[PDB]
DNA sequence: CGATGTATATATCTGACACGTGCCTGGAGACTAGGGAGTAATCCCCTTGGCGGTTAAAACGCGGGGGACAGCGCGTACGTGCGTTTAAGCGGTGCTAGAGCTGTCTACGACCAATTGAGCGGCCTC
DNA sequence: GAGGCCGCTCAATTGGTCGTAGACAGCTCTAGCACCGCTTAAACGCACGTACGCGCTGTCCCCCGCGTTTTAACCGCCAAGGGGATTACTCCCTAGTCTCCAGGCACGTGTCAGATATATACATCG
């Protein structure tokens, strides 16, 4: 048995060294079309659109969980908790 | 020499919102600064706008909708019944 | 042949005209329709109108009849959508909306 | 009901890029309201840009527009 | 006769939390100014509204950096701001 | 040797309009730091629009110009 | 037909790396570099005129625009090589 | 009649000064566009794209890899400090980030 | 229950604001020209819908030990107050550096036209 | 998957004209800089007391890791027609011009809203 969190720090080399996209691509496109049909019915999407709403919303939530994570540091844990991420965004001006 | 200024219309606006009251020249600088700031704003957008459909005329359909991206909320929904209501009377009036 | 405003015909206070010419002047576009200038004037003096209501009021709860920055800068922060606006904008003499975090108040 | 097709394995991913080594399970939640919050902007600003052409496509470059209008420019996709 | 520690900070943080002025001295501030300004041209003149419009950005940036440090000072379970709330929340904010 | 000039009990008046009720010994020394370098910046743009016009005086717009290209636009000396 | 720079991405690649290739992808990275960068310069080149009253955008314009954008070294470099092309066109 | 001579070629640069002054004229700058413009301008669009392949061909050979691809623009824009105030605000598809774990992570 | 601080009430006055005059340059009205935009028809790209299947990934239970967090002790660093002292702030005089304007004029950039080769789309192939 | 080669076309070049805006010199009057004397607001220094930050131990649960099931993402192929994109036709809208007259800009005047100094009333803190 791996020792809790041995494993993690493998996770973390391999999903930085690699580039690819994260999600599942059909559960995002259908979470795409729910939004969208709430500002119009019968709209059609370029297949390139939900690629680059994708690796636009991945590269967000990445980058908040940098900031997530330096919250967490400078509460002196490890885990990482809600509060931080309101912390995160309410230094950000979101 | 001579400079222009917002300064009368600002004062005529007051005098209908508020009659009893009056405005500092400090405070009527802020506005004139105000009214240029938006302005610019506006009229930027509309030329992106105009530009991206490789159109050459900016018409009350771009200001219409760079009034809808710039504005949130309800300010947008009454600030184009306000442009909608002012353009219907000027056309009407002939 | 009696010259009347066109500000009077659309039912404005801004003027259409000075607006029309510093759209064209501005290097926004070649051509500018006869529509654009009565709209965005509409929608100056709409926004206009907001914010000195707003500043009015704030004056008559402080007893004061004369506007100043101070009551702007309330005018401003208080509204949840005029803050929004105006989120990147210092304005000088307006000072801070009182605020202390309940953790520091006298247990 | 979509916002369930967000997996807790690929929040974990996204996380794991970000170098975070351990979750609270209250996290899953929380941040798939703010995706939901960001994707709402995007595709308004997207549908507007798509409106005002008259098209019924929502065609990559209204998405372009619409980040670049938020402060934040993709590269890849052309513009 | 003596207050508790801690009661007239909370009386001077409502008194200038209610007031709009200036609370820099203006003249050791306008030779800060002079100060910096030599390293770029020499023999330069200044407008009196220059200062006072630096003056302004400078106060006003302050405030608002001392809120959000105030924040992250709270975070950390204290009330006593650190320089280290001071570095983490230049570095949310991106400027460092 | 100026920067003395902004003194401690400046930066406490500046941490109570902030909301702040205490204060550590440290925080003078490092927010003169932070003060000087905004200045820097700002004072190195208005300079160059000084420079670009051929006067020898600075003047008020440079000094909006200069924050407007940074981000933090003032009202109330110019437009 | 599109107008891009591919093939001037490509001449100045083949300076710096001659046995090296780019790909389709990089290059429209790359072309969508150059075509930000030209518009955030020309766009403050545009408003240093209009400040001072002038109607045209000059080398001056250009110039004070490159010290107001790039950080210092790249900036102290840009001048110096716009510095060079322009007086080794006009002295042609 | 003088044999052609290309504008770019005169002044030594790979870059279309023609375009690039054409450009200038038609996107609503400014009413004037002198001489010196467009070749201070494509001089600097020269310079800055050579730097930025060099850094990136770097990137690929260290890999030792003889196509350049995203990464390899990503690597290179975010380990030059210049280049990462230049273009702190933008987002590279398929570029990924740098590999980076806070010390007080690790074991 | 005492006393310290802030709030509100009264009298005084001085200069910022609000109103009127002169006048000039900017907006308004009538007309002409031409090219930008609206309307309509066709092509054929690529988007949406469907079927099979296999084998990657998500979901559920179990185990357990690493990590959050609560209660406690303690000692030094920051707030409050009084006295000395220093330079900020005000009114004043002098003055000359340089910002802002005027008049002359000539070097520059916009514009038209005729000529031609630099760059684009497409197919082949290692 | 990117590079070598072809046909070809429309964007770039060289040349001459001409209208004007910006470079040059002379003028003036504003306001920025330098110095003096005085008051006294604010800063600086020391003393001292207690609230706060910091480190420590204990505990109990809730994330991480593993094994099996099972589900719907993915690949690949087939249908078909909605829509984006292009071309051709022509009309009505906006640019440019001249005349003329009234709206908005400086300039002057003067008075009452706000700043000030004194009094005291009551709210709060210990």
């Amino acid at each position: 048995r791996y020792r809790p969190g041995t494993v993690a720090l493998r996770e973390i080399r391999r999903y930085q060294k690699s580039t690819e996209l994260l999600i599942r691509k059909l559960p995002f496109q259908r979470l795409v079309r729910e939004i969208a049909q709430d500002f119009k019915t019968d709209l059609r999407f370029q297949s390139s659109a939900v690629m680059a709403l994708q690796e636009a919303c991945e590269a967000y939530l990445v980058g908040l969980f940098e900031d997530t994570n330096l919250c967490a540091i400078h509460a002196k844990r490890v885990t990482i908790m809600p509060k931080d991420i309101q912390l995160a965004r309410r230094i950000r001006g979101e | 020499s001579r400079k222009e200024s917002y300064s009368i219309y600002v004062y005529k606006v007051l005098k209908q919102v508020h009659p009893d009251t009056g405005i500092s020249s400090k405070a009527m600088g802020i506005m004139n600064s105000f009214v240029n700031d938006i302005f610019e704003r506006i009229a930027g957008e509309a030329s992106r706008l105009a530009h991206y459909n490789k159109r050459s005329t900016i018409t009350s359909r771009e200001i219409q909708t760079a009034v809808r991206l710039l504005l949130p909320g309800e300010l947008a929904k009454h600030a184009v019944s306000e442009g909608t209501k002012a353009v219907t009377k000027y056309t009407s009036a002939k | 042949a009696k010259a009347k405003s066109r500000s009077s015909r659309a039912g404005l206070q801004f003027p259409v005209g000075r607006v029309h010419r510093l759209l064209r002047k501005g290097h926004y576009a070649e051509r500018v329709g006869a529509g654009a200038p009565v709209y965005l004037a509409a929608v100056l003096e709409y926004l206009t109108a907001e914010i000195l209501e707003l500043a009015g009021n704030a004056a008559r709860d402080n007893k004061k009849t004369r506007i100043i920055p101070r009551h702007l800068q309330l005018a401003i922060r208080n509204d949840e959508e005029l803050n929004k606006l105006l989120g990147g904008v210092t304005i000088a003499q307006g000072g801070v909306l009182p605020n202390i975090q309940a953790v520091l108040l006298p247990k | 009901d979509n916002i369930q097709g967000i997996t807790k394995p690929a929040i974990r991913r996204l996380a794991r890029r970000g170098g975070v080594k351990r979750i609270s399970g209250l996290i899953y939640e929380e941040t798939r309201g703010v995706l939901k919050v960001f994707l709402e902007n995007v595709i308004r600003d997207a549908v507007t840009y798509t409106e005002h052409a008259k098209r019924k496509t929502v065609t990559a470059m209204d998405v372009v527009y619409a980040l670049k209008r938020q402060g934040r420019t993709l590269y890849g996709f052309g513009g």
